[PDB]
RNA sequence: UGAACUAUGCCUGGGCAGGGCGAAGCCAGAGGAAACUCUGGUGGAGGUCCGUAGCGGUCCUGACGUGCAAAUCGGUCGUC
RNA sequence: CGCCGCAGGUGCAGAUCUUGGUGGUAGUAGCAAAUAUUCAAACGAGAACUUUGAAGGCCGAAGUGGAGAAGGGUUCCAUGUGAACAGCAGUUGAACAUGGGUCAGUCGGUCCUGAGAGAUGGGCGAGCGCCGUUCCGAAGGGACGGGCGAUGGCCUCCGUUGCCCUCGGCCGAUCGAAAGGGAGUCGGGUUCAGAUCCCCGAAUCCGGAGUGGCGGAGAUGGGCGCCGCGAGGCGUCCAGUGCGGUAACGCGACCGAUCCCGGAGAAGCCGGCGGGAGCCCCGGGGAGAGUUCUCUUUUCUUUGUGAAGGGCAGGGCGCCCUGGAAUGGGUUCGCCCCGAGAGAGGGGCCCGUGCCUUGGAAAGCGUCGCGGUUCCGGCGGCGUCCGGUGAGCUCUCGCUGGCCCUUGAAAAUCCGGGGGAGAGGGUGUAAAUCUCGCGCCGGGCCGUACCCAUAUCCGCAGCAGGUCUCCAAGGUGAACAGCCUCUGGCAUGUUGGAACAAUGUAGGUAAGGGAAGUCGGCAAGCCGGAUCCGUAACUUCGGGAUAAGGAUUGGCUCUAAGGGCUGGGUCGGUCGCGGCCGGCGCCUAGCAGCCGACUUAGAACUGGUGCGGACCAGGGGAAUCCGACUGUUUAAUUAAAACAAAGCAUCGCGAAGGCCCGCGGCGGGUGUUGACGCGAUGUGAUUUCUGCCCA
RNA sequence: UGGGUCGGGGUUUCGUACGUAGCAGAGCAGCUCCCUCGCUGCGAUCUAUUGAAAGUCAGCCCUCGACACAAGGGUUUGU
RNA sequence: CGACUCUUAGCGGUGGAUCACUCGGCUCGUGCGUCGAUGAAGAACGCAGCUAGCUGCGAGAAUUAAUGUGAAUUGCAGGACACAUUGAUCAUCGACACUUCGAACGCACUUGCGGCCCCGGGUUCCUCCCGGGGCUACGCCUGUCUGAGCGUCGCU
């Protein structure tokens, strides 16, 4: 809602920030093994714990 | 405008600028964006020019 | 017709959420958001219904900034009781104790026998 | 571990077109020898009636029945 | 890997076996709930779907509109992409990628308590702990007052500190509401996205000020001796914590503590009236548009003044003074009021959201132009006017009623009064003090974007479901009905094209007959509004009842009836073609002029008998059974005759108690209770009865 | 020569169009040097023009009027 | 003649079996056998030039110091780094530091609000506003101070 505490935007705010993809030269690293962020979060799809 | 640490209150924020600045600021406006971080707008006294300022800093 | 809006994010019809209606300057209509309807005091003497009269009706806490003439009336127990119940409860006054008096008198003289 | 659904009590809020009938109380007139009666108004009661919104869910044993839906939709309906 | 030995988690077709993958079905079912699209152009490789324009439609203010709460959490806003996703497509997207965006003393939270939750003391408990919330506590850590002192210093003198005296029950921590209570912010502008928060301009609340910021108030008079031509000054005394009105009460302040009293906060539902506003409507005047085949001085749009002050209307008063009323009077829609003081006259107070005014026209808006600063709060002109109506709608304020075996919070917080402990100065250009005017400083913390739903929430999803609210135009009409329209919005609900077979789903019609169909009139049909008539049995006398039954209804042209405001003067007898008093006259069966809502009744004329022309909108009657009624019920197959109910009857209980909870505590609920009450049963309104049997 | 598309005519359906005019019309509002029974409006409806108007193959009938178009396209086929 | 269907084979798809691999497990054994109010475990939020996760760390934040080592780190960039008036990286880790919740400690929390003592500023000492620092939980032991009792006594 528009009314909400500040842990909870706190929170909000983190999950936000950890919903970006992987930067391309991570690709570039040795051995790296990883393709693409499988930890995105879509809004609609699924929905926070809180 | 400035991106401040999420403790400070506007007092903090006034006083920080005033000292570190070398400028008198009039009021402070405080938001917390939606990434976490504190922004402060700082309007200067009538007698400082916040573009003169802003220039000193290097943030043009 | 120009339909209208609540200004707050108070959205029910509570007490604490009554408007009326204004046109500004800018030719439209707008919310105001009222106070609510004071009440003059009620008289101590607990007895007649009315409210007492030479006193501002405000909310409470308005009667602190107002001047002390607009909260009483120049007289004893003025905007704390009523001219009538205060001239009863000064003949009621008087005449108990002219009546105390009679009782003292009748003992005194009825002592005089043995 | 659960009363975010539901059941019940409590607290604090919000809400319910338009019409019909016409309870007490009141006014006047008329008839009577009286007792009293009759008549016309006024009034606006009620777990009152018709009927929206709301709430419910009668029948079609209608639709759908690998559905829009793990109970929904249409008309007709109960209360309001 | 062979051979000799050793050791096994050692051999699969099955177990509706486990996991993974793949077929036929099958290019099949299907992409069919809510009326609907079309033309041109642009961008583009590509257009049924995107964008612009034009047209035709829908939502039709109880919206497909504009805003919020909860929930979501970046979906918001730009730019770009065209992988996947958006069950067709897409140049589009709530997708993807990159950036950006939420600004507060006065909007909330925060504070208060509510139902309740919950520590401590105490009690219990093997124990984690849990019971309990004033109960089995030494539960006040505070206070202007006074004293004892340290003088800490601008040691004059008042603020400081320690101790003592006196006073001191929220008698219970703490938590509990973004809808209760709760001081004080409004107008204009501004963005791609934020604004009651930014900017501009106007306010305002609370808090503070020790050295006291300025004023004003307190408060500056009276007597006597004098001086002095007098005025005006001098000196000794004396007052002085304001003043007015008969009153209601008024004035700008108007000393005062502990303590006590009271008020406000602080109250339900419903009815009927009245005041105010916004909206709607009517008549003109402007400005701009639309129509002009013909007519229409026409039709549409538009035509402001915030908060806070001041004044004045208007509304209300169970407020005062005079006076004393029956031949009772006043008065409401209803009532109701009066020797406990009517009517009448004169005042007082409250509210004042209305009008005028400061704000304020400088802004805003509408128009007509001229300059540009690629995208100026540009410049300039003109205007922003005058009226009328009302059972109209919606808010609001008030008055007066009704209902209740129902009586409809609490606490923060603020104020008034009673009392008079004290304080302040010796007549000074004075003191204590001041709720008066102005001035100085400050108001931290968190939230604030957006969606709020036939696509931003929950239902596995862009799901016909569910999900709390506020605003609410014109016509018809009884109407927030249905139907059409304006503002605003949309693109037909996850596809299009072509046909028009069966069968379906939804909607109609049907000659003659009229339930012969069927378990059964299921389904459909009939009736329906309003006016005028007229209505039975039965009945608990209230009902039945819209019983039943009959007539009428259009359009046009009139006619009557139903109101409100003003003015009713006989005269130059004179001069403030006008005014102070009087010889000077009889509207007293009331007129004269003007203005304005609908509603009713009657009549004529008229149409192919059609007229509640769509929409809205009861089929009716005679009985039997059951349940008295209204109410409730198996969410998702049973709405009933079942449950409940009032009424009736019975039972237990006087508190060391009845009934009940509890592992436990003399723990807890009924119980903030007390036999007209609690608890436990049966039957089920009314009426009428309720027989016999205690083995 | 052809079949189309318009047009025309026929058939048929409904029922008498718009406009104009009338000393038609219940009446009503104005003008009376006027008028001598008059003149200007509003007025449902009526009468004439007018068995008119409108539709009619899209799966009706006949045209010989007008207009343009019609040796054209593609895929196959042998005892 | 072809289509279609079936069988078989070549090739190509779909799929991920088999085999080979293994910085992982499972099992046994050994030696130690260590948390916390000096604030644990756990949680939250932050921290990198480009960094989302994992890992590491705490406003000194992908780490400081110190010691050992001895020329790198690396995906890109950048700039260091005489390796002796001392040094990249890594390891070790004894110095320093270590945000907010949490036994969690001023009171309370899905919010927020105090009190006391110092220091600095606006004040221009007197007490208001701002900032900084230190305290302010419960129970309990020893001692200390202040006390209470018509508890038991002494003296007056
Ligand atoms: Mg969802
Ligand atoms: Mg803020
Ligand atoms: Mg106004
Ligand atoms: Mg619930
Ligand atoms: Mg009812
Ligand atoms: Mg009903
Ligand atoms: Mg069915
Ligand atoms: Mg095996
Ligand atoms: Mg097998
Ligand atoms: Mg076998
Ligand atoms: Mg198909
Ligand atoms: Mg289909
Ligand atoms: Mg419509
Ligand atoms: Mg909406
Ligand atoms: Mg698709
Ligand atoms: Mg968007
Ligand atoms: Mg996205
Ligand atoms: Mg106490
Ligand atoms: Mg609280
Ligand atoms: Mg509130
Ligand atoms: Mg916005
Ligand atoms: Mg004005
Ligand atoms: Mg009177
Ligand atoms: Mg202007
Ligand atoms: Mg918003
Ligand atoms: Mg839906
Ligand atoms: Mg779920
Ligand atoms: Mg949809
Ligand atoms: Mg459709
Ligand atoms: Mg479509
Ligand atoms: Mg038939
Ligand atoms: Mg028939
Ligand atoms: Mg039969
Ligand atoms: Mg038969
Ligand atoms: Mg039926
Ligand atoms: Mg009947
Ligand atoms: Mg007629
Ligand atoms: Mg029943
Ligand atoms: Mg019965
Ligand atoms: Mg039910
Ligand atoms: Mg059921
Ligand atoms: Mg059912
Ligand atoms: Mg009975
Ligand atoms: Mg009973
Ligand atoms: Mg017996
Ligand atoms: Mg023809
Ligand atoms: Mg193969
Ligand atoms: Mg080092
Ligand atoms: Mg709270
Ligand atoms: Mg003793
Ligand atoms: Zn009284």
């Amino acid at each position: 809602s528009s009314h909400k505490t500040f842990r909870i935007k706190r929170f909000l705010a983190k999950k936000q920030k950890q919903n970006r993809p992987i930067p391309q030269w991570i690709r570039m690293k040795t051995g790296n093994k990883i393709r693409y962020n499988s930890k995105r979060r879509h809004w609609r799809r699924t929905k926070l714990g809180l | 405008v400035f991106i401040v640490d999420v403790k400070a209150n506007k007092h903090q924020i006034k006083q920080a600028v005033k000292k570190l600045y070398d400028i008198d600021v009039a009021k402070v406006n405080t938001l917390i964006r939606p990434d976490g971080e504190k922004k402060a707008y700082v309007r200067l006294a009538p007698d400082y020019d916040a573009l003169d300022v802003a220039n000193k800093i290097g943030i043009i | 017709v120009q339909r209208l809006t609540y200004r707050r994010r108070l959205s029910y019809n509570t007490a604490s959420n009554k408007t009326r209606l204004s046109r500004t300057p800018g030719n439209r209509i707008v919310y105001l958001y009222t106070k609510k309807v004071g009440k003059a005091p009620k008289s101590a003497c607990g007895v007649c219904p009315g409210r007492l009269r030479g006193v501002r009706a405000v909310r409470p806490k308005v009667l602190m900034r107002l001047s002390k003439t607009k909260k009483h009336v120049s007289r004893a127990y003025g905007g704390s009781m009523c001219a009538k119940c205060v001239r009863d409860r000064i003949k009621r006054a008087f005449l108990i104790e002219e009546q105390k008096i009679v009782v003292k008198v009748l003992k005194a003289q009825a002592q005089s026998q043995k």
